[PDB]
């Protein structure tokens, strides 16, 4: 139902003023949340992971992909609340944060984009929704033109993504210059015996996965991830990962990859250690970005990994969205704000934050705590049961470098509750508005989740038992 | 049947709004102020609070109580640190000293009790 | 242009309490000292005299207790034993 | 300055001012100092190790050499 | 009430329900108590034939000085671990 | 129906002392009070006679995810106590009243905050000796963490950055190294269990492994010596009841965790395996009591002399042995008691009179305190070892148990009761003696919550060094449950 | 035990209105109605959730 | 009564263990066609192409 949206949404949009803009996004939030309940039956479709393959061997859905394509609907109503409410009511907040008048169209032409790759058993298909996700990237980088920052990033995200838009089209034609598919039937225990078609799925993965931040190509990803306005990073370090991951991890083309292992490795040391002397925060919060996909290359080299997958994305795409949208708050109790566009940039400028409320602190803190896996946070499990993975088959250097990744990835995670808790000298008395009241409940419920999380830990086994097998 | 007093609680707040802050109430080193202060500062040991009463009632009561007893125990306390304030005998016992010598220490005894017992 | 909202009305914190009188009469002298002390770490180099140290008791002084550990292993079983008994299980 | 481990110390500081260190008991008595207690005016610049020239320090006796006694003791 | 439960060895009792592995624990539990009292029991008496004795008690209770001495080393805690982690005679 | 009406009406009750009185101060301890009783009658009705848990409950099960359940098939998270288990909440409930009382004259400043995170840490430590799987005793092994980083940034006394970074960062050390043994044996059994394991065994080469994995979680938890930078530097900058529950509680609580994961499923690695225990045993029992004698600040030398206590407990653990398990034990309760009695002797009490725990500045302190010097020397002449406080008696026990084990190692482990003695004496003397210093003005003597406090820790010491045998009807199981010596 | 569970969801959401009182500033109970809402709508979950776990159950019945 | 109770307990979570660990099979077993591609169409024979198609070409 996302192109029976768009196709009355874009005739919606060009017969609409520009004053609408908010109007709009509310209504594609109300329709995605009823496209989600009132539609959410349809993991009933299998009961002992029944898979199928839709419009003749080019789609496949199944008991996997359907979690994923759940999981897309519910950060876009998030992220789509974000714009169409106000923060306050003042001046600020309507020179800050105003959305295009094109960008609501794009964000669910780029979901289009991600859910074609989950979905997708056909390399053509494969090919195609990246393309159109790259494109979406490109565009919404780039629609908020007149910034210098905004235009140079969309240019530098641009011919890395034409880079690796030709080498997964070169890796796709090595496939089909050594076999006449393109499906991954034709890979079945048995071809992998008798042919050396490593080093070309090795390519196909390096390509895959070099629109993450894979370290070797580790810092044009994050020049983009600062040089972004605030609100569109807190996207696009979203999709692109969960989109292409899920992918990968849902057909393990690279099983003991002598490659990827030793990416993985370098992933979470320059990721951790990139973390540290730094003061910007979208730089650190990229960097945070960056090692939890290091942990997921570390879950692309199992083989049958649908738990710890699937509960670390929804730990990641429910922790990782949230500091941001605390920091969104925080910018209103700071002493200065350069840059229409990127309000903050420097971690010292919200060094009271708790002579300002506690509470905001608190839901910082616990989220802060999440990355770092604190045990009675639902950030925890996910670690907890990547290992449960790793040590299933024996990735034991990995395991300990995981380790090594987790101690020096939380030294710069306290750095942001060093700051946040400290003096200020000049405190807030009464502040004349509050913040607009369900945008702040959405953020409530994303943190009671990450605390109260461990409560469904017993049931969200039970249904992966049952469904997923 | 605590019930404490409404309209008093009312008229406190108008005496506080009148008086001088802690930190100056006691920087003078007689009783053109002290004889009244040193008697408001009974109003802090009055013991109007009502045990099923608080249950009762409304906000707005709760934090006129609030700010009203802050000042008493300031005032009750500030010239005690400069000097009712000028006494001396031992006879006002504590606060914690309720739930502790009559709930802890006779709960580590029978503690001690059961441990010697159990043996 | 960008500066924060007018509807702040910010004021400045207190310590909140009491100006305790100060009983101490510090010394610079003894706080520049326990202040050289504390952070010892941060001025701390290798020397000589700090490889002599790190010499015996990280590597000799515990070489010196496993030699005396595992060899003396279970040896003695000093239970209940006889003139004329062996003391040692070796 | 003194002893071994105290010229084992100087290059560990940075700022500290590096004067020479005296044991407080040696010191005479009859100066009168702030603290009679310890043979100590207030603002001195205590010594690098200074709980070894403290009062609180160990004796030190101080009529024969250390390195000559232990060759007394010995040959009794 | 001076209750009696029974005891139960860790021979065949199949190693799967709680029940009878625990009842074979506290049995071999409660049992090495009741050897521990044999030596207890026998100091008890040894003492007081060093009380009536004065010079000869070397010849008096030189058997059961001897005897105190050899229960020594298989009077005491052990584990009821030792014998479940382990089987003899394999 | 009725116990769910219970916290819906405690709850209602909270809100209205939050709504009337300003703290909230009185009603936590009128919680934590009551915890006593609480857990004392279940005391009562414990059955001593069984090895067998006794009060068990599940938690987040399948089938009841918020409460108690009864199925045949359960995934949550066990809990029940024997003994082992249960002495320590009884050095719990009675020492965490005490620390929150700790603090009642001193806070002035976002009370309502301070006093929750000090209950809230002891109320996570109640149920860590609840747990009986490896999960479930780890779930709330680290979520003291939060909020004593909390407790320890805020609240801390100068440079408390590098304070609160060091309580995160080797506890998070040492936490992971921990989860890794879990992990690979919730892999090999697939029983996160402290009950099922006695039946299970591991090949040696593979019970070394997750050995190597725990005991060196173990040893940053309890400082041995490639840890134990944290401790100094933890406590001195700690507050007040966050040093006192650390040295009381999180101690002692691997203390438990080392006789509880480790011992009953390392039978066939730790015999190879004590001697590698006993050289870094002996060694952070004599390196960090001679590093006490050159300390300058107060703080510090009580918290070395908390480790020096820990190198003998441990050796009594891992002795292998009767006497050296029920030593354990007393050592643990024991110091648990006199040691945060000596953190009120320099942050409790003289920190608050005069911000500064320089040694340097104090002597004379007899001549305008002398019922504070009173509890001055006989604290710490229950810190030494002296008999009649459990000290000894734990020494004595545990000492022993590691002369079984190793006799050479034993006879140069006792030479720490002379150097427990050394830099205890050389503070007490120090702090008693001499003319009243020049800097010292008179302030209040200790006041009546001050000796009150001192008056409960040190006749818990007292009744335990007159009478050990007063804890034996719980242990006397556990003394048996963990000897692997055929 | 269905209602056991749907107390605790609505203890979550019950917590979720206290929660964004907290970031708005406002006082615990401010809009009070706004509790009633969150009661429901996070014991709704519970509802919805409870009635997968039922559905769960019974299909490994029926595979014995 | 705490033994039957223990009793219940340990027979649960062998019961959860036994679960696990044949669920742990369940995982790795090998999977039909029906349930691994589409349920209908259950030949994967391609026989597609069919305009210029030659009598001859199955095997």
């Amino acid at each position: 139902m996302l192109i029976l949206a768009i196709i009355s949404l874009i005739t919606f949009v060009s017969m609409s003023k520009l004053s609408d803009n908010r109007a709009i996004i509310r209504l594609i939030n109300i329709y995605l949340i009823l496209v989600l309940v009132l539609d959410s039956f349809l993991y009933l479709l299998f009961l002992n992971n029944q898979t199928y393959t839709v419009m003749g061997e080019l789609l496949i859905f199944n008991s996997f992909t359907f979690y994923i394509d759940m999981l897309i609907y519910f950060i876009m109503i998030v992220i789509s609340s974000l714009y169409g409410y106000n923060l306050y009511n003042n001046n600020l907040y309507k020179t800050l944060f105003e959305p295009k008048k094109e960008l609501i169209i794009l964000f669910l032409i780029n979901i289009l984009g991600a859910l074609l790759i989950v979905h997708s058993n056909d390399f053509i298909t494969l090919f195609v929704a990246i393309e159109l996700q790259s494109y979406s990237i490109y565009l919404i980088t780039a629609i908020y033109n007149s910034s210098y920052k905004a235009s140079k990033a969309s240019m530098l995200y641009f011919f890395m993504g034409g880079i690796l838009s030709i080498l997964i089209a070169y890796s796709i034609n090595t496939y089909y210059s050594v076999l006449n598919s393109y499906t991954l039937h034709s890979l079945d225990s048995l071809i992998i015996n008798t042919l050396d078609l490593n080093l070309i799925l090795i390519a196909l993965s390096l390509g895959l996965l070099f629109k993450i931040g894979i370290a070797p190509l580790h810092k044009w990803l994050i020049s983009i991830y600062e040089n972004t306005p605030i609100l569109i990073t807190i996207y696009i370090s979203l999709i692109p990962k969960i989109s292409i991951l899920s992918y990968l991890v849902l057909s393990n083309i690279s099983i003991n990859s002598l490659v990827i292992s030793i990416l993985a490795i370098l992933t979470l040391l320059v990721g951790s250690v990139g973390g540290l002397l730094q003061i910007k925060i979208k730089r650190l919060l990229a960097f945070s970005g960056l090692t939890n996909a290091g942990y997921m290359m570390l879950l692309l080299l199992l083989n049958n990994n649908e738990f710890s997958y699937l509960y670390y994305i929804t730990q990641y795409s429910i922790s990782h969205l949230a500091i941001f949208m605390i920091i969104i708050f925080s910018i209103y109790y700071i002493n200065y704000i350069n840059n229409q566009y990127n309000p903050i940039i420097y971690v010292n400028q919200l060094k009271g934050l708790i002579h300002d409320n506690a509470y905001l602190v608190l839901s910082m803190a616990i989220v802060v705590f999440s990355f770092i896996g604190i045990p009675p946070l639902l950030g925890f499990f996910g670690k907890l049961n990547i290992l449960m993975s790793i040590l299933n088959n024996g990735y034991y250097f990995i395991s300990i470098v995981l380790i090594v990744a987790s101690l020096i990835s939380a030294l710069y995670y306290l750095y942001l509750l060093n700051v946040s808790i400290q003096d200020k000298n000049n405190i807030l008395i009464n502040s004349n508005e509050t913040v607009s009241s369900v945008l702040s409940y959405i953020l409530s419920s994303l943190i009671i989740l990450i605390t109260f999380g461990f409560i469904y830990n017993s049931l969200i086994i039970d249904i992966f038992n049952v469904y997923f097998n | 049947l605590r019930a404490y007093n409404e309209e008093k609680e009312l008229a406190l707040k108008q005496r506080l709004s009148q008086l001088p802050p802690p930190g100056k109430a006691f920087v003078t080193a007689k009783e053109a102020e002290l004889a009244e202060l040193a008697e408001i500062a009974a109003l802090y040991k009055t013991d109007r609070v009502g045990i099923l009463d608080i249950l009762l009632l409304g906000n707005k009561h709760a934090r006129l109580y609030r700010d009203n007893t802050a000042l008493l125990k300031d005032y009750y306390y500030n010239g005690r640190r400069i000097l009712w304030e000028i006494k001396r005998e031992g006879a006002e016992k504590e606060d914690w000293v309720n739930q502790m010598y009559f709930l802890y220490a006779p709960s580590l005894i029978l503690l001690l009790i059961v441990m010697v017992y159990k043996s | 242009e960008l500066k924060p909202s007018s509807a702040i009305q910010r004021g400045p914190l207190n310590k909140g309490g009491w100006d305790a009188p100060h009983a101490l009469h510090n010394d610079g002298a003894i706080d520049r000292y326990a202040h050289w002390r504390t952070f010892y770490q941060e001025r701390f180099k290798y020397t000589r005299a700090t490889g002599k140290s790190t010499l015996i008791f990280l590597v000799a002084f515990p070489a010196l207790i496993g030699y005396v550990a595992y060899q003396s292993e279970g040896l003695f079983e000093f239970a209940g034993k006889r003139r004329g008994e062996s003391v040692t299980t070796r | 300055i003194r002893a071994s481990f105290d010229k084992a110390e100087e290059p560990m500081l940075g700022d500290y001012p590096d004067i020479d260190p005296f044991p407080a008991q040696l010191k005479n008595p009859y100066k009168k100092y702030d603290d009679q207690q310890d043979r100590r005016n207030l603002e001195e610049p205590l010594s690098v190790n200074d709980d070894l020239y403290d009062m609180w320090s160990p004796d030190r006796f101080t009529h024969f050499k250390n390195q000559d006694a232990l060759k007394y003791f010995i040959g009794f | 009430e001076h209750q009696r439960p029974e005891l139960v060895s860790f021979d065949d009792i199949n190693y799967n329900d709680h029940k009878k592995v625990r009842e074979a624990q506290e049995s071999y539990t409660r049992e090495q108590f009741i050897r521990l009292e044999a030596l207890k029991t026998v100091r008890k008496a040894l003492e007081k034939c060093y009380e009536e004795s004065g010079p000869n008690h070397f010849e008096d209770c030189k058997n059961l000085a001897e005897q105190y001495l050899d229960m020594l080393p298989t009077h005491r805690l052990q584990g009821y671990l030792g014998y479940q982690r382990n089987d003899p005679s394999k | 129906m009725f116990l769910t009406s219970i916290l819906l009406s405690s709850l209602y009750l909270f809100n209205r002392i939050l709504a009337w009185q300003g703290n909230v101060k009185h009603f936590y301890l009128f919680a934590s009070n009551l915890l006593l009783l609480f857990i004392v009658v279940l005391y009562i009705n414990f059955n001593t006679f069984s090895n067998s848990f006794q009060f068990n409950f599940e938690l987040f099960n399948s089938l009841n995810p918020f409460g108690l359940s009864n199925s045949d098939i359960s995934n949550g998270l066990l809990f029940g106590i024997d003994g082992l288990s249960l002495t320590f909440i009884l050095l719990t409930v009675l020492l965490i009243p005490l620390t929150l009382l700790g603090n009642w004259y001193n806070i002035n400043f976002n009370s309502n905050l301070y006093y929750t995170l000090v209950l809230a840490i002891g109320l996570v430590i109640l149920l860590n000796f609840w747990a009986l799987d490896y999960i479930s005793f780890y779930i709330l092994f680290e979520a003291t963490l939060p909020l004593l980083f909390i407790l320890i940034h805020i609240y801390g006394s100068s440079d408390s950055e590098r304070a609160s970074f060091y309580v995160l960062m080797f506890t998070l050390s040492g936490s992971l190294f921990m989860l890794l043994s879990i992990v690979v044996i919730s892999i090999v059994l697939n029983t996160t269990n402290f009950i099922n394991h006695n039946l299970f065994v591991l090949s040696l080469d593979l019970q070394t492994i997750i050995w190597l994995g725990l005991f060196i979680a173990i040893m940053v938890k309890t400082p041995l010596f490639p840890i134990h930078v944290w401790l100094p530097v933890v406590h001195s900058e700690s507050p007040l009841a966050g040093s006192m529950i650390l040295a009381g509680l999180i101690l002692k609580l691997a203390l438990y965790a080392i006789l509880r994961l480790l011992l009953p499923l390392l039978c066939e690695a730790q015999i190879l395996y004590t001697p590698m225990i006993y050289i870094i045993s002996l060694l952070t029992i004599i390196l960090t009591s001679l590093a006490t004698l050159r300390q300058i600040d107060l703080k510090v030398i009580i918290a070395y002399s908390s480790i020096s206590h820990m190198g003998i407990a441990i050796l009594g653990v891992c002795s292998n042995t009767s006497l050296g398990i029920y030593g354990s034990i007393v050592l643990g309760v024991a110091h648990g008691f006199v040691s945060p009695a000596l953190f009120l002797i320099v942050g409790g009490i003289l920190y608050d009179r005069y911000h500064i725990r320089i040694v340097n500045y104090y002597k004379g302190l007899t001549t305008y305190m002398p019922q504070l010097a009173t509890y001055i020397i006989i604290l710490s002449f229950a810190n030494i070892g002296t008999p009649l406080t459990g000290n000894f008696t734990g020494e004595f026990l545990s000492l022993q148990g590691g002369f079984i084990r190793n006799p050479i190692i034993g006879g140069i482990s006792c030479i720490s009761v002379l150097l427990a003695a050394i830099y205890q004496l050389k503070l007490t003397n120090k702090l008693t003696g001499g003319i009243s210093s020049i800097y010292m003005h008179r302030t209040n003597d200790v006041t009546i919550r001050e000796k009150f406090i001192m008056n409960i820790l040190i006749i818990s010491t007292l009744i335990i060094g007159i009478c050990p045998q007063i804890m034996y009807n719980l242990l006397y199981w556990t003394v048996n449950n963990y000897i692997y010596i055929i | 035990a269905l209602f056991t569970s749907l107390v605790g969801a609505s203890g979550l959401g019950f917590a979720t209105k206290f929660l964004s009182n907290k970031i708005r500033l406002k006082p615990a109970g401010y809009y009070p109605l706004g509790y009633v809402f969150s009661g429901v709508a996070w014991a709704g979950l519970g509802l919805v959730l409870h009635n997968v776990h039922q559905h769960s159950l019974e299909v490994l019945e029926k595979k014995k | 009564d705490i033994l039957n109770e223990e009793a219940k307990i340990v027979q649960a979570l062998n019961n959860q263990r036994e679960l696990t660990i044949k669920m742990h099979e369940l995982k790795r077993e090998e999977k039909d066609y029906a349930h691994s591609y589409s349920p209908l169409f259950s030949d994967p024979v391609p026989q597609g192409g069919s305009i210029g198609k030659a009598p001859g070409s199955s095997r």
